[PDB]
């Protein structure tokens, strides 16, 4: 669950995102790995309630059995 | 307002009475 | 000590000696039952109380009876 | 009493404490518990037949 | 909202320590 | 407050909001595409869904309440479903029963809960359907309950 | 530790040099004739005892239970007699007169520094 | 077995404690002059006052802050265990010659590391 | 006696470190120790009862000097809407500069006194610091008091006799009478004498409270019961709670219903309101006979009510025995009772708010709900494990010869199968409702849930006058029997506030009510399970029926007979403490997510996201831990960095607790011997020897410090969530 939450966190932070143009960078998070990785408010606030919302606004959207899955496996 | 006595009781109570009580307690199993 | 009981449910069929890893129970002569064995506990200050014996003891509900007693050196089966 | 007798205990720490079972075992060589009877269902042992005295040992018709 | 309540406070409690240790060295 | 459905105008605007928003993917396809089709018979299962709500009690959300009351202006809601039910689950009951005090006098019936004997199984699967009556008139025999069964000490 | 605990002393002797298994763990040379074993415990002693009996002939076999004061004592065999085997010399001890259906209830041994099973 | 060799041996022969025979007041110390020029270390370099001139002596007050503390587990420990009087540090007259030599030989190693981060 | 649980001669002889643990855990269990008798044993709980009153008084001494010394209670008074109340201050060494500028509020640093303190002593009538110190020396004496009783009824020769125990017959009419009917009588004599002046404006300190009668005139033409006089006059509506505008000079008005201004209830309704309660309890404390011989024997009163009916065994015939002999009887009856007293105690702070200006700060109200409602649950819990106590090292089914209790053993089979029947039926009816609404409203749908009204409580309210129904029922309609019946009296001052929305007095219903409240009843019916189970099968059961034998706590009985995992009477507060902080939950997440609806205003945003489950972690769980986790970034802090540490901090205390409760000890009772192997082994170390030998915890004691752990995990995560979250939507 740390590997997964390393990777999946620090690469939307230092990898993934997309770019403009003049090689301009934009990750998902923007960067925001390094000065929020060092304590626990910032992995839990940053990462598991900030990386939250694309799932829990789910409803009446296509992701929505992951809104469904997400709640019952918390069950 | 005596506004010093927290910077007694706090440390003579928050640290030194859990050291001198642990070796009252402490002391106080073997006795 | 673990005090061990063994109550006159004991047919003497012996699973409980065979299955004690302590020889705290024998087989004692008892001319009350068809074998004429009863089990004893005599060595109860080795006794662990892992109640393995209750587990092969085939009686009706349990001859032998391992009450949680006191926790001596022994008893606590400690190795060091 | 009699062999194959279907009968009801009333003992109440049995496992099939008002329960009829049937007697294998009578024996008549002063045992204490000398009437061995087992049942239909079994307890947490995995044993049906066990045995009894002849106080908790009812008979039917 | 002064300082000599407070030491009268802790004289008080102090005194209240005093029996506290005084039940507790007995039961 | 309990207002009549039919007419509740959050209730038409949660209408319009499905229909709507329900459109807006189906701004995305031709006339002749299968999907545009599904949503074609989507937006009927959304326009048939809500006028066949016509008769509930959407409050002040919009969304159809309900009534446990029994107010026999409401029995299509809770009570004729609740009486539907318990026939369906009486049903099982009694098969289920009827089915145990059948193999609990066979030859090996810790085999027969394993390998359901399929013609008696099949037996009581349908023969439990008069359960009412049947429980009745077992319960007058002296045959449903019981009486000095396993009791622990006390 | 051997100047504070008792460290018991299987002996035992063989015909041939088997290999059995310690309760320590690992495999142990067993010497042919006649050898001894400090170990910590009395379940590791007749896990031994069991470790061996259950595989062959082993028999004249006993710990001594060296407690630090010196002396020994004498485990298992008791009694020139297998345990589960029946000797007529074992008085026994720990038997009550009925099942647990005649034991009293803990309120009549509630306030008294005695046992629910005592009658 | 092995890490048991004469190296071994011999190095942990002359420590502090397992040689032959010192006064437990200088037999602490030794103890003392270790440890209390080694806990000024951490402490000044990271402590909460590393940043103004305060780095050294915060070493002082915390590391002997410390070291009042290991005392006091030192004279619990003789206190509880070592109940003899054999004169040793087995005893309680050998333990709080340890334990004092511990605490002056300790705060004479913190006052001497903290002389010693002059240059 | 010779070392440590000076008390058992059974741990003394133990030299691993279970001496220790079980020395602690057996220290109160005063029924099982080296030879204390009877007389020994209600001569050390009567003193040790006198000791923890006195810890009760130190306590609230403790708030009184903190809030006489370190808070700014008067200013406080001065603007009780706006400025915050503080509690205790601050020596933080470890607050290093950037932390002080978020807690300085004035000169002081101190903590926000999130405790509702501050409107308990404002409806009282201290207006003072000074007031509250010669409170605090009024609770130092009185703390010395009861010490000096403790210390003193321990002295031999005042050691009271058990048969003064025994007077059980006569505690009632003295407590009735003195505890509670004098008491709250002379509680009337403070309201009535300072809380009527000093909120009506006349400082009434201890001065003139005998020269300034409360009502102008008083007591000298009053034995002739013309007692209309004291309800002359309310306070009409133009009034500020201190001053002494707009406001009357009765004393003892029912108006019923609430402050127009300051929305709590008048203190001339809690005068009248202790008076009667009062005169009642003290014509309840008439009720038994003594040395004197006018009142009820109490066998006389449990021998009569056998019916002739005959269901109901032989009578309650043996039921007095076993009250006098018992002790756990007793303290059931003391926790269920109280427990009960403290859930209505919260089920009417927050609806019937008594203190003025409560219901303006949104956090102590806040706080003082979930507070009754934990310890609630917490004496519940108590009562049935004092029940199983009962059952087990405490019952005579000889002297309750086929008595209500033996009856009670007799169909204790019926009962817990009805309970697991009502239990496994609310559990597939809120659960299947919740994951229908939940599956359902994921499907682009919300319309298509299922929504019952919940019509009884609807109804209910239609009966206290809630005219937003449409029943019109016996308060709700104004012209039924009731509704005339007292039409003067209290009526028209409460229904005002029974109709208004504002208040937190009967509540506007959706369905969440609904499926909320039959999962509260799954809580309190599977918790009923547990504790009945483990209360009625505390004594034996059909797996071992040896078990009243063992005592209350025992372990296990082995892998024997299929395996024995908690089996024993504690395992039902073992289990039912985790159902206890679970229930208590869903009624406190419940209320607190109703009144984040009503204190923002938009109830429809608890009316169309409640039905589901997504409504809850996402609507209340998601969104309002937004100011809670918030509380320190990478850009500063605030000061709500409190909870948001202790938050993240009670999670691991929580998760510490699984792994005493997941993991069991045969794991760490094979690796201490690695780690004292280790010890052994290593130089320099192996001459720090142990004195008690190293052992993993018994699997009693692991079981309840996993249960410590999710407990205070549980609470201090709930109590970070109730009041960063109300305290960063507020204040
Ligand atoms: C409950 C009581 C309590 C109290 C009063 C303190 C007080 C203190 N802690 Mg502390 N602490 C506590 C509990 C407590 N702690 C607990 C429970 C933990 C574990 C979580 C810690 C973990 C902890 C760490 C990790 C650190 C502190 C530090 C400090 C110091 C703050 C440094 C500073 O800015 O002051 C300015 C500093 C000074 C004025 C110098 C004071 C140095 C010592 C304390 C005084 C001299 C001691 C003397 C030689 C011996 C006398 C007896 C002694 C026991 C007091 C301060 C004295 C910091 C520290 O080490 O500071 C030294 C630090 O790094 N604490
Ligand atoms: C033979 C069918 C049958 C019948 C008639 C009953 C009847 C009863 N059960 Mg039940 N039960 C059954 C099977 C059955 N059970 C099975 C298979 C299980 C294991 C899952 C349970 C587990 C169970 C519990 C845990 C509890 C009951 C309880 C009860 C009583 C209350 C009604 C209730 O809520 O049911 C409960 C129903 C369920 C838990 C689920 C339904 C069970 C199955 C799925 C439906 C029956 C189908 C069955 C397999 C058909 C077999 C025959 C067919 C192949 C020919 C009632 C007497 C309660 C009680 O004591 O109240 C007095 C109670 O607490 N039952
Ligand atoms: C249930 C009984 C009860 C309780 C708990 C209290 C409690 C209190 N009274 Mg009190 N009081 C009571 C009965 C009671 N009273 C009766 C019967 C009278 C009439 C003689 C008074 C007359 C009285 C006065 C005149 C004053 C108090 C005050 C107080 C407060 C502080 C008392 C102190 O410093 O010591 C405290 C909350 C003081 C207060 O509230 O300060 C403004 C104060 O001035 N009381
Ligand atoms: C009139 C005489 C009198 C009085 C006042 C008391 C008073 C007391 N006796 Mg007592 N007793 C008496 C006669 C009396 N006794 C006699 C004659 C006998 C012999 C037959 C005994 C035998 C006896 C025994 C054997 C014991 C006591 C104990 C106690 C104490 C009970 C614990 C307590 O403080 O609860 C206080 C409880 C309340 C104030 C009320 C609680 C419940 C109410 C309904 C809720 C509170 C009201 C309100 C809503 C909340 C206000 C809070 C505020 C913040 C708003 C109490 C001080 C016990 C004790 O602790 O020893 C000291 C004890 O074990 N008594
Ligand atoms: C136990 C509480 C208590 C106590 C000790 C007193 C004590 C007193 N009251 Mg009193 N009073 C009380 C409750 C109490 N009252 C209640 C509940 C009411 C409302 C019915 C009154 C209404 C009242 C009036 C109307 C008057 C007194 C007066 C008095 C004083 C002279 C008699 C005396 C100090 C007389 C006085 O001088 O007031 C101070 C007076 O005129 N009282
Ligand atoms: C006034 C109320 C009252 C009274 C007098 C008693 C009295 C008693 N209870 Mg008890 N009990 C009560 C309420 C009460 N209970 C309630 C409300 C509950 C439900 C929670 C229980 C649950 C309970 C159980 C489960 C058991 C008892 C037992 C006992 C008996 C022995 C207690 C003992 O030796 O503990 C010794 C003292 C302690 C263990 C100290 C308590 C420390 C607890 C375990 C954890 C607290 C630590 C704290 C949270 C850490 C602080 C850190 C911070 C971050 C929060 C004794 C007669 C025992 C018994 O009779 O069996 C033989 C028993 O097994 N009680
Ligand atoms: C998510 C956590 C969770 C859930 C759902 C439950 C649920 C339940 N507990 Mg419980 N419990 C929990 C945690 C939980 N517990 C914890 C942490 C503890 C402390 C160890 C306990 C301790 C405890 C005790 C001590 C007791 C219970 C009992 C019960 C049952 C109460 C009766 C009821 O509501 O039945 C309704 C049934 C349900 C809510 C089950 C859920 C419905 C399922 C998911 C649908 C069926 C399967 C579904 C078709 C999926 C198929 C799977 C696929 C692989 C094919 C219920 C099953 C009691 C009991 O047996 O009551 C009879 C009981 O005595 N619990
Ligand atoms: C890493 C390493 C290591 C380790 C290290 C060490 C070992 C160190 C330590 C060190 C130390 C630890 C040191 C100490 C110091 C000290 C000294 C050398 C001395 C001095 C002296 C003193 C301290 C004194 C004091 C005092 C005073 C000042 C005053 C008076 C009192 C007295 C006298 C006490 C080794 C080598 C092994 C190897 C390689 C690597
Ligand atoms: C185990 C045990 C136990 C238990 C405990 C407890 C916990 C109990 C329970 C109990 C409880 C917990 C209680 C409750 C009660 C109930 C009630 C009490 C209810 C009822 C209600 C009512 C009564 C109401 C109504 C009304 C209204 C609404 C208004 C009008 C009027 C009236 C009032 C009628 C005991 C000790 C006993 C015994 C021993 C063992
Ligand atoms: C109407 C109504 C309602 C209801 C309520 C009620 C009605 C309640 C009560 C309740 C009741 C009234 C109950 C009764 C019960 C009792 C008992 C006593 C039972 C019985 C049972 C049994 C006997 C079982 C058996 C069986 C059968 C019968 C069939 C088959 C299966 C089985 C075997 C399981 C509601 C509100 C919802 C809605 C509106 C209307
Ligand atoms: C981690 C863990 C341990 C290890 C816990 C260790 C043994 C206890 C460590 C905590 C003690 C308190 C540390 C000792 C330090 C104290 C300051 C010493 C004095 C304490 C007493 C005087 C109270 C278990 O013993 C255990 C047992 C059974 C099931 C699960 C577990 C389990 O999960
Ligand atoms: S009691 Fe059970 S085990 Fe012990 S001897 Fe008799 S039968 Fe064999
Ligand atoms: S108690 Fe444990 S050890 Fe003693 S006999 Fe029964 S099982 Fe073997
Ligand atoms: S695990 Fe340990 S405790 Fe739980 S049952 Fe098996 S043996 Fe008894």
């Amino acid at each position: 669950s740390i590997v997964i939450f390393h990777f999946s966190w620090k690469m939307q932070s230092d990898v993934w995102g997309t770019v403009t143009s003049n090689g301009a960078i934009s990750h998902i998070t923007g960067g925001n790995f390094a000065q929020s990785a060092i304590t626990i408010n910032g992995w839990l606030r940053d990462f598991l309630w900030a990386q939250a919302s694309q799932v829990i606004q789910s409803y009446g959207s296509s992701l929505s059995a992951y809104g469904l899955m997400f709640l019952g496996a918390h069950f | 307002s005596a506004s010093y006595l927290p910077s007694i009781l706090v440390p003579t109570v928050g640290l030194i009475l859990p050291f001198a009580s642990m070796a009252i307690l402490f002391i106080a199993i073997e006795k | 000590a673990h005090t061990v009981k063994i109550y006159d449910n004991c047919i003497g069929c012996t699973q409980c000696v065979r299955a004690c890893p302590l020889d705290v129970l024998e087989m004692v002569p008892w001319d009350g039952c068809k074998a004429g064995q009863m089990a004893s506990a005599p060595r109860t200050e080795d006794c662990v109380g892992c109640k393995r014996c209750e587990t092969a003891c085939p009686t009706d509900f349990l001859s032998i009876r391992v009450y949680l007693g006191g926790e001596t050196t022994r008893s606590m089966g400690l190795a060091y | 009493i009699k062999k194959g007798s279907l009968v009801k205990i009333l003992r109440p720490e049995s496992f099939w404490y008002n329960e009829v079972g049937t007697v294998v075992n009578v024996e008549t060589s002063k045992v204490l518990y000398p009437v061995l009877v087992r049942f239909d269902k079994v307890n947490y042992s995995g044993l049906n037949s066990t045995n009894f005295s002849l106080d908790e040992l009812v008979e039917i018709k | 909202i002064t300082d000599n309540q407070v030491f009268v406070a802790l004289i008080m409690a102090l005194v209240c320590g005093y029996l506290a240790v005084k039940l507790a060295k007995q039961l | 407050v309990l207002t009549p459905c039919q007419q509740s105008e959050a209730f038409h605007k949660r209408e319009i909001n499905e229909v709507r928003t329900l459109e807006n993917r189906q701004a995305n396809y031709e006339a002749n595409s299968p999907s545009y089709l599904a949503l074609q018979s989507q937006i009927d299962q959304v326009h048939k869904r809500f006028d066949k709500y016509g008769t509930l009690l959407c409050g002040q959300d919009g969304l159809p309440h309900l009534i446990t009351d029994g107010d026999w202006r409401h029995a299509r809601e809770f009570t004729i479903p609740a009486l539907l039910f318990l026939y369906i689950t009486g049903w099982i009951g009694w098969v289920g029963r009827s089915y145990l005090k059948y193999t609990k006098e066979t030859k090996n019936p810790t085999e027969q809960e394993i390998i359901l004997d399929v013609p008696m199984a099949l037996k009581y699967m349908l023969s439990g359907f008069l359960w009412p009556l049947s429980a009745w008139q077992e319960y007058r025999s002296g045959q449903l309950l019981a009486k000095e069964d396993e009791i622990t000490v006390s | 530790c051997a100047e504070t605990e008792e460290k018991y002393a299987m002996t035992w002797s063989s015909d041939q040099q088997h290999i059995f298994e310690m309760p320590t763990g690992g495999a142990a040379v067993m010497n042919s004739g006649d050898n001894l074993l400090y170990l910590a415990r009395k379940e590791q002693a007749l896990a031994l005892a069991t470790q061996l009996r259950t595989q062959f002939k082993i028999q004249d076999y006993k710990i001594y239970r060296i407690f630090p004061s010196g002396e020994v004592q004498y485990l298992h065999p008791k009694d020139g007699v297998l345990p589960y085997q029946v000797n007529k010399g074992r008085e026994q001890v720990g038997r009550v007169k009925s099942t647990i259906g005649k034991n009293v209830n803990p309120a009549q041994v509630k306030f008294t520094s005695k046992a629910t099973y005592d009658r | 077995p092995i890490n048991s060799s004469s190296l071994t041996r011999a190095y942990l022969s002359q420590l502090p404690i397992y040689r032959r025979g010192v006064s437990p007041f200088l037999r602490g110390l030794e103890i003392g002059m270790a440890h209390g020029y080694f806990l000024i270390g951490p402490f000044v370099q990271l402590g909460p006052l590393r940043n103004t001139d305060i780095k050294y002596l915060a070493g002082l007050l915390s590391a002997i802050g410390l070291i009042v503390i290991l005392t006091l587990g030192m004279l619990l420990y003789g206190a509880v265990s070592f109940t003899n009087d054999s004169q040793d540090l087995e005893s309680v007259d050998g333990w709080r010659q340890l334990a004092s030599g511990f605490l002056l030989g300790a705060v004479g190693g913190a006052g001497f590391a903290y002389l010693l981060l002059t240059l | 006696a010779t070392k440590f649980p000076k008390f058992s001669q059974a741990l003394a002889s133990d030299p691993t470190t279970r001496r220790i643990w079980y020395g602690i855990a057996t220290a109160h269990d005063f029924e099982s120790h080296d030879g204390m008798t009877e007389e020994n044993l209600y001569q050390k709980i009567f003193a040790s009862h006198f000791g923890h009153l006195a810890i009760i008084f130190l306590w609230t001494s403790g708030n009184l000097f903190h809030v006489a010394w370190q808070g700014n209670f008067e200013q406080w008074v001065a603007n009780p809407l706006k400025t915050k109340p503080l509690a205790h201050a601050i020596w933080d060494p470890h607050f290093g500069q950037a932390a002080l500028k978020a807690f300085t509020r004035g000169d002081t640093v101190a903590n926000i006194s999130y405790s509702g303190v501050y409107h308990w002593w404002y409806t009282i009538g201290i207006r003072n610091n000074v007031e509250l110190y010669t409170g605090a020396l009024g609770l130092l004496v009185l703390s010395a008091v009861f010490l000096l009783a403790g210390w003193l009824h321990i002295q031999p020769k005042f050691k009271p006799s058990l048969s003064w125990f025994k007077n059980n017959e006569s505690r009632l009419n003295h407590h009735l009478a003195g505890l509670f009917g004098v008491s709250s009588l002379a509680w009337t004599g403070h309201l009535v004498h300072v809380a009527i002046p000093a909120s009506r404006g006349q400082h009434v300190g201890w001065d003139n409270f005998i020269m300034t009668p409360p009502h102008p005139a008083g007591l000298q033409p009053f034995f002739t019961g013309n007692w209309s006089v004291y309800a002359q006059s309310p306070d009409s509506m133009q009034h500020v709670f201190g001053t002494s505008q707009g406001a009357g000079t009765a004393i003892l008005t029912f108006l019923g219903g609430f402050h127009p201004q300051t929305q709590s209830l008048w203190l001339t309704d809690m005068a009248h309101h202790h008076l009667a309660i009062a005169v009642i309890f003290i014509v309840a404390g008439h009720m038994y006979r003594t040395n004197f011989g006018i009142g009820h024997n109490l066998k006389t009163i449990l021998e009569a009510h056998r019916p002739p009916s005959g269901r109901l065994g032989k009578g309650h015939i043996g039921i007095y025995q076993t009250l006098t002999n018992s002790l756990h009887f007793q303290l059931g009856l003391a926790l269920a009772s109280l427990s009960v007293v403290t859930s209505l105690v919260a089920q009417h702070m927050y609806a019937m708010p008594p203190y003025a200006y409560m219901a303006f700060d949104y956090v102590t109200q806040s706080a003082l709900y979930t507070h009754h409602q934990y310890i609630a649950g917490l004496l519940i819990v108590g009562a049935f494990a004092h029940g199983a106590i009962f059952f087990i090292r405490d019952y005579d089914p000889e002297q309750n010869q086929d008595n209500v209790l033996a009856r009670m053993l007799a169909h204790k089979e019926a009962v817990i199968s009805h309970l697991s029947w009502v239990s496994l039926f609310l559990g597939f009816h809120t659960l299947g409702l919740y994951v229908h609404n939940d599956v359902v409203v994921a499907f682009g749908n919300p319309e298509k849930q299922i929504l019952i009204e919940p019509i009884f409580a609807q109804w209910i309210q239609a009966t206290s006058g809630k005219m937003l129904y449409g029943f019109q029922v016996l308060l709700s309609s104004s012209t039924s029997n009731a509704s005339v019946a007292a039409q003067q009296l209290w009526l028209p001052g409460w229904l005002e506030a029974v109709n208004n929305e504002s208040n937190s007095l009967f509540l506007t219903i959706g369905p969440g009510d609904f499926l909320v409240h039959h999962a509260i009843a799954l809580g309190l019916h599977t918790t009923t399970l547990i504790l009945v189970k483990g209360a009625l099968d505390a004594r034996g059961s059909k797996l071992m029926p040896d078990k009243k034998d063992f005592g209350y706590s025992f372990p296990c009985d082995g892998p024997g007979r299929g395996g024995t995992c908690d089996i024993s009477a504690w395992d039902a507060f073992y289990l039912a403490m985790f159902w206890m902080l679970n229930t208590i939950g869903w009624v406190t997440f419940y209320w607190h997510w109703k009144h984040l609806s009503l204190w923002q205003g938009n109830v429809a945003q608890f009316n169309e996201s409640s039905t589901y489950l997504m409504g809850w972690l996402r609507d209340y769980l998601w969104l309002n831990s937004s100011p809670l986790i918030n509380g320190y970034n990478p850009y500063g802090m605030n000061s709500l960095a409190v909870w948001s540490w202790m938050f993240l901090f009670a999670h691991l205390v929580w998760a510490t607790g699984f792994m005493f409760l997941i993991s069991w000890r045969g794991y760490w009772q094979e690796l201490i011997e690695t780690l004292a192997w280790a010890h052994e082994r290593t130089p320099l170390a192996n001459l720090i020897r142990w004195k008690d030998k190293p052992v993993a915890l018994s699997i009693v004691q692991a079981r309840l410090v996993g249960l410590v752990h999710f407990t205070v995990g549980y609470i201090l995560t709930y109590a970070a969530f109730v009041i960063a979250s109300t305290a960063g939507k507020f204040s």
